[PDB]
DNA sequence: TATGTGACACGTGCCTGGAGACTAGGGAGTAATCCCCTTGGCGGTTAAAACGCGGGGGACAGCGCGTACGTGCGTTTAAGCGGTGCTAGAGCTGTCTACGACCAATTGAGCGGCCTCGGCACCGGGATTCTCCAGTGGCCAGTGGCGGCC
DNA sequence: GGCCGCCACTGGCCACTGGAGAATCCCGGTGCCGAGGCCGCTCAATTGGTCGTAGACAGCTCTAGCACCGCTTAAACGCACGTACGCGCTGTCCCCCGCGTTTTAACCGCCAAGGGGATTACTCCCTAGTCTCCAGGCACGTGTCACATAT
């Protein structure tokens, strides 16, 4: 129930996969933990927004509608989730 | 001798593959577990639609990928082919974060 | 009008990919290769769209 | 002997000066000429409030200056001190222009 | 009556002054005209919208709050002239 | 420091915009419930993650070097002040009508539900395609022998 | 008789070549489940009529922008000239990458629990609106010291 180190759950070969989709030919070894921190900071920003939406909805259930509100609020609008 | 490809050949091949492919590149369960973990930090006992988690995965992967092409632009701009931490830091700061 | 033109683009891409029914990959490839549509929607993200096939010149060998 | 500063010393001195200063670095009347020229290319006989021309000015070098810190960071990122137009192209592409 | 060349009214020393404000100490010679083109691009990007607001106001003379609007459309909000 | 000035800050008419009393009614807060959607749990099943290891390819230090641009200085010009004339035109104010919000009805088009089927996912066998590596000759410089010379 | 220059052999290095091997696609066959099309409901889009009013228009006005003209002076401009800067060469270590091997946990598949999202119902709290009124801040005007410029 209580979990701690799931930032490492985004594994290094997954980061390599993302990089190869990103057109990266070579990846330094120092890249992966930095990108973990970057995706971290991005994700608590967006889910802080999502949590604020959800508590404003008087809900404990997170909806993807709240998620797409949060993503378009940070200027990163996502299509395909009922918006 | 056993077969062995030279470096970059397989890398270019998987670049072509993942540019061709459309699927998510990270595992679903640890991502959902991390999402629940970090959302617990703001408020307790949060329940998640799986669609919301998939939307987070999709937006995160796209954001990271776009940052990676910016990193590629910085690296070729730095006359290098290996990406570097300062490239991502620069790209984040140029984007304004 | 705009749905009609993007549906033209999607149907053309699907026929290029030999598919009867349009998919989000077709949508991605269509929306990124029209400069007015692409710069209309540079910050808009598509579910399961993927990316453009794009490789820098120095990434190629020799 | 006529004194001559070594290169960069003066340039740093007015770097410090213009960072201190807030005044507008553009000759106002040629800028107004360019505004009327470009605006005439879309609609003829356009007349301008001078305050609008002024606001267009500080918006213009706001964009230009921010571009130059972006490109300066790009150039020092590439271990160089003399700026190239490809740095400007990189900055425009990363900003999504 | 018409104008043909005022892009050269943005002189090379003015560009040099701006780069000193940008913290640039050494400037290539290729810089100036390419930057003129870039700033010019920004100029019709703003003045097209400015003209659109001006004609939609049924005015022939451009007013400053229209410029304020057109600048906040580009994510380039300007303070000190709104209203 | 000197100063002189005009921007800035404050006195004053005013009116209009904020506020007080009342009303009506309707949007939101709240109870129930239920059911649907979310949470929790086991067990194969690998794909994927991880680990390791040679080894090439790549960041990167150093240097030379030839340049393009900083710096300096005289010039021209055009930017800038400032002063006048004047007008387009932005903007303020009566008017009355187009036009569109609002109320009763009613339907028919648009949405919930179902079913099926054919587009499409999956798989397996050839054909392809690329690429990387063993030969393959050319080229260039290293090298020993030879002939003339002193 | 030895030396020296020339000449011809030769070995290594470097671009070229064919083939092997593995990745990749393509062709054909097979199942399988979302597309979509048909069917039933319903609610909201439409029709019609009304009231009031938003704004387009008319008309004026006065004001801000445009033009010009002359003076002035600093900015631009252009040339000289040095120097430091990109930047290509070379090399060198070492860093991830390809290629495996292990291992582990992701996922699917299934199954059980329950809980809270959503829905309906009822209620009443609140607030938009209306009439009245008055004072808060804004336009206007006017002294005045902060500081820009000067030294």
């Amino acid at each position: 129930k209580v979990l701690r180190d799931n930032i490492q759950g985004i594994t290094k070969p997954a980061i390599r996969r993302l990089a190869r989709r990103g057109g990266v030919k070579r990846i330094s070894g120092l890249i992966y933990e930095e990108t973990r921190g970057v995706l971290k900071v991005f994700l608590e920003n967006v889910i802080r927004d999502a949590v604020t939406y959800t508590e404003h909805a008087k809900r404990k259930t997170v909806t993807a509608m709240d998620v797409v509100y949060a993503l378009k609020r940070q200027g990163r609008t996502l299509y395909g989730f009922g918006g | 001798k056993p077969h062995r490809y030279r470096p970059g050949t397989v890398a270019l091949r998987e670049i072509r593959r993942y540019q061709k492919s459309t699927e998510l590149l990270i595992r679903k369960l640890p991502f959902q577990r991390l999402v629940r973990e970090i959302a617990q930090d703001f408020k307790t006992d949060l329940r998640f639609q799986s669609s919301a988690v998939m939307a987070l995965q999709e937006a995160s992967e796209a954001y990271l990928v776009g940052l990676f092409e910016d990193t590629n632009l910085a690296a070729i701009h730095a006359k290098r082919v290996t990406i570097m931490p300062k490239d991502i830091q620069l790209a984040r700061r140029i984007r304004g974060e | 009008y705009l749905t009609a033109e993007i549906l033209e683009l999607a149907g053309n891409a699907a026929r290029d990919n030999k598919k009867t029914r349009i998919i989000p990959r077709h949508l991605q490839l269509a929306i990124r290769n029209d400069e007015e549509l692409n710069k209309l929607l540079g910050r808009v993200t598509i579910a399961q769209g993927g990316v453009l096939p794009n490789i820098q010149a120095v990434l190629l060998p020799k």
